[PDB]
RNA sequence: GUGAGGGCGCGAGCGAUAACGUCCGCGUCCGAGCGCGGGAACAACCGAGACCGCCAGCUAAGGCCCCCAAGUCUGGGCUAA
RNA sequence: UGUCGGCUCGUCGCAUCCUGGGGCUGAAGAAGGUCCCAAGGGUUGGGCUGUUCGCCCAUUAAAGCGGCACGCGAGCUGGG
RNA sequence: GCUGAAAGCAUCUAAGCGGGAAGCCCGCCCCAAGAUGAGGCCUCCCACGGCGUCAAGCCGGUAAGGACCCGGGAAGACUA
């Protein structure tokens, strides 16, 4: 009768980001906040690494995506379709690139909210020097 | 490439001589081969998009070093009655037409001059600087299709 | 970024030369900074600024220890100028001087529960060839099955005045410093005695 | 009982070498398999015919970067949109 | 699953009527022709007819076209 | 339009640079921390008093403060 795991501890990460591809970086990352590395995962429960990213604004990306990757944001309102290219966003709060295409590769569900909040995001390095600071790559 | 100082770097290469320096960023996937009183340049392959990137970089840096070597400078032909220049300070104003007379900045890197009202060099170290200022000013007034008037360069009339 | 606080008093007329110029009569009373904001504390710059005083009775709240650590005769309504660090003390009219123009903040009338025919100036409908049940009714307010909603932001009736309003770029006419009287062309949000704010405009 | 059939492939007429069009022929699946896997979702396209149970096992189509099982597999090319 | 037109309220497209930008011109200038970029906002009042459409009067920067069940009758009208 | 190769020349382009619209982003006015990713600054109040050993709770009294009620208001359907 299949093992289920018990309460854990956090296994706090710090993933670099200069130099590496967006979406590659972004594939990896998720796959540690789900626990999914971890033998003793489950679904259900929700317990994937504290991931750590610094220096997300050196985050490089093929091809002609900094002017042609466009995100779209709709406003309630009428013709509050607001676009914004990959370019602007780096310009701007950076960080806020490499949040999504994470966010877009975590599960729907509550949890897959709850797995969001684990991550934390920056552009210096520098964090908030916590504890773990396990550096990765 | 005489009294000439080349050097290298990751991507771009230096350039130093009588008249100052300048950075030249270049293709990182070619070959800056410095020599004795020489430089070079060496692609990686034979490929279409290697060819193109070889012969920049090429004639690139050449214009680099010729441009410590004696410096660049283009001329300028006011046309029309009424039409002429005047440096003033630094900073050339030329009326041509307009109510208002206009006023061209000196940027940095190129000093331009008026030897005459009827002429206007400008001297500069950069190819490129020089470029762009040169056709600022025939900017100011292009040459009128229907006569002869405004600035020109050593270019024929438009007629 | 000159900024002062103040009470729209009321409004008449005066005469420039010889051509008469209606005029709202502010009173920018004296106003004692209670507070400086800084970025190195605050994130932004600013100063809050104190108007009118006040018996220390209603003042019971420690905000007496809020005037206490600044020294200052406790007043009723304290509000921030943006970007406008003055000189330690004290704002007055005398900020401004008459030809300068101004920007102005208030609270405008409560029209309260309002008819789209007023609170969006619309139309409704005849006053005569029929229906007589729809006269000053929005008509139409969507399509059929597609859309099969409405807008967000749709002009419907509400609760209309009683908003913020900041009027742009009045020119100040006169300023007497006797009486703390600013003088401005009249078109001022709020009723009479009730607050307002007025700075600098942005003409450049 | 049935004498409304329907879609798909192929072979023709009609049609405009239109139609989720129509009318026959051969086959097929839905009908009655809106049960199961694939195709994002979807009667009839690909896979397969559910007697019930199993916290066993191989495979079918399809698929193996994350949402989402399983290779960021190996080797040789091409494409810069 | 109430059908034309009007009224109210609109909103979206752009194959752009106007204002903005630009190449060419059989562009001297002024004015215009034509193509390209460009929805931000603008796009009048009356006569005739149920009208839509259209003709006309007087203006305009212009008096654009079209989608939204030829938008809109648990909003209105009810001339057809 | 500059500088410029493939492709001895030439080319605004392929590396790179400047110019360029009522348009895009900001700038201006309003909302806005239910921005659950609930921010920030100034000031004020401050222990247990009683069951719960262990644990987060529970109880009547409290502080700074707030509320009810009443007199009203260019606030207002009511409430706020
Ligand atoms: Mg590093
Ligand atoms: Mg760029
Ligand atoms: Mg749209
Ligand atoms: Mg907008
Ligand atoms: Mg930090
Ligand atoms: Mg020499
Ligand atoms: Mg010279
Ligand atoms: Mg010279
Ligand atoms: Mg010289
Ligand atoms: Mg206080
Ligand atoms: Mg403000
Ligand atoms: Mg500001
Ligand atoms: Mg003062
Ligand atoms: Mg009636
Ligand atoms: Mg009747
Ligand atoms: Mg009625
Ligand atoms: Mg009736
Ligand atoms: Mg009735
Ligand atoms: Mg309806
Ligand atoms: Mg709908
Ligand atoms: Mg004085
Ligand atoms: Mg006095
Ligand atoms: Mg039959
Ligand atoms: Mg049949
Ligand atoms: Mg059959
Ligand atoms: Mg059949
Ligand atoms: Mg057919
Ligand atoms: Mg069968
Ligand atoms: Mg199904
Ligand atoms: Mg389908
Ligand atoms: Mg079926
Ligand atoms: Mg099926
Ligand atoms: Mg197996
Ligand atoms: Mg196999
Ligand atoms: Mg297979
Ligand atoms: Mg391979
Ligand atoms: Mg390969
Ligand atoms: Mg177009
Ligand atoms: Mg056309
Ligand atoms: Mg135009
Ligand atoms: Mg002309
Ligand atoms: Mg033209
Ligand atoms: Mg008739
Ligand atoms: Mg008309
Ligand atoms: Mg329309
Ligand atoms: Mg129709
Ligand atoms: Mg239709
Ligand atoms: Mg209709
Ligand atoms: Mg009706
Ligand atoms: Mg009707
Ligand atoms: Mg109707
Ligand atoms: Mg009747
Ligand atoms: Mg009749
Ligand atoms: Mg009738
Ligand atoms: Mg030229
Ligand atoms: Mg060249
Ligand atoms: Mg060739
Ligand atoms: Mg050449
Ligand atoms: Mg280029
Ligand atoms: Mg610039
Ligand atoms: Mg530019
Ligand atoms: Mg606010
Ligand atoms: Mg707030
Ligand atoms: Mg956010
Ligand atoms: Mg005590
Ligand atoms: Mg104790
Ligand atoms: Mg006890
Ligand atoms: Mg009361
Ligand atoms: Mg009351």
């Amino acid at each position: 009768k299949t093992y289920v795991p018990k309460q854990v501890e956090p296994r706090w990460v710090l993933i670099d980001a200069e130099g590496k591809t967006l979406g590659r970086l972004a594939t990896k990352i998720a796959t540690l906040l789900r626990g999914k590395h971890r033998p003793d995962w489950t679904p259900n429960v929700a317990m994937g690494d504290f991931v750590v990213v610094v220096n997300a604004d050196k985050i490089r990306v093929t091809g002609k995506k900094l002017e042609q990757k466009i995100y779209t944001r709709y406003s309630g309102y009428p013709g509050g379709l607001k676009k914004i290219p990959l370019e602007k966003m780096l310009a701007t709060h950076p960080e806020r690139v490499l949040e999504h295409a994470v966010k877009g590769m975590l599960p729907k569900g509550p949890l897959g909210r709850r797995l969001f909040k684990r991550l934390k995001v920056y552009a210096g390095p520098d964090h908030p020097h916590q504890a773990q600071r396990p550096e990765k790559l | 490439p005489k009294g000439v100082s080349v050097e290298v770097a990751p991507g771009r290469v230096k350039v130093k001589g009588p008249k100052g320096e300048l950075e030249v960023p270049v293709s990182p996937e070619m070959r800056v081969v410095v020599e004795e009183g020489v430089v070079r340049v060496e692609r990686p392959s034979d490929e279409r998009r290697h060819k193109s990137l070889h012969g920049l970089t090429r004639t690139l840096i050449a214009n680099a070093v010729k441009g410590v070597s004696e410096g660049y400078s283009k001329e300028l032909l006011i046309k029309g009655i009424g039409y002429r220049a005047r440096l003033v300070g630094r900073a050339l104003e030329l009326t041509v037409g307009f109510s208002h007379p206009v006023v061209v900045e000196p940027p940095e890197g190129i000093t331009f001059e008026v030897p005459e009202p009827t002429r206007v060099r400008v001297s500069g170290i950069d190819k490129q600087k020089v470029g762009q200022v040169a056709a600022n000013i025939r900017a100011i007034r292009k040459p009128s299709a229907y006569h002869e008037k405004g600035i020109y360069y050593a270019g024929e009339p438009v007629r | 970024m000159k900024g002062i606080l103040g009470v729209k008093v009321g409004m008449t007329r005066i005469f420039r030369d010889d051509r008469a110029v209606p005029v709202t009569v502010i009173l920018a009373g004296p106003c004692p900074v209670v507070q400086r904001r800084t970025p190195e504390k605050d994130g932004y710059t600013a100063v809050q600024l104190g108007f009118l005083p006040q018996n220390p009775k209603r003042v019971n709240r420690p905000l007496k220890g809020h005037f206490a650590k600044a020294g200052v005769e406790p007043v009723r309504i304290l509000r921030e100028i943006r970007d406008f660090n003055p000189e330690g003390d004290t704002v007055t009219v005398e900020i401004f001087k008459p030809g300068e123009r101004v920007d102005v903040t208030g609270t405008s009338k409560g029209r309260g529960f309002a008819g789209v025919m007023k609170r969006w100036n619309f139309a409704g409908g005849p006053d005569s060839h029929g229906a007589h049940k729809i006269h000053r009714h929005p008509g139409s307010i969507g399509n059929r099955k597609t859309p099969g909603r409405v807008y967000k932001g749709k002009k419907m009736a509400g609760h209309y005045g009683a908003e913020r309003v900041t009027v742009m770029n009045l020119e100040v006419v006169d300023v007497i410093p006797e009486e703390n009287l600013l003088l401005v062309k009249g078109a001022v949000p709020g009723p009479n005695g009730g607050l307002v704010i007025v700075r600098e405009t942005k003409k450049a």
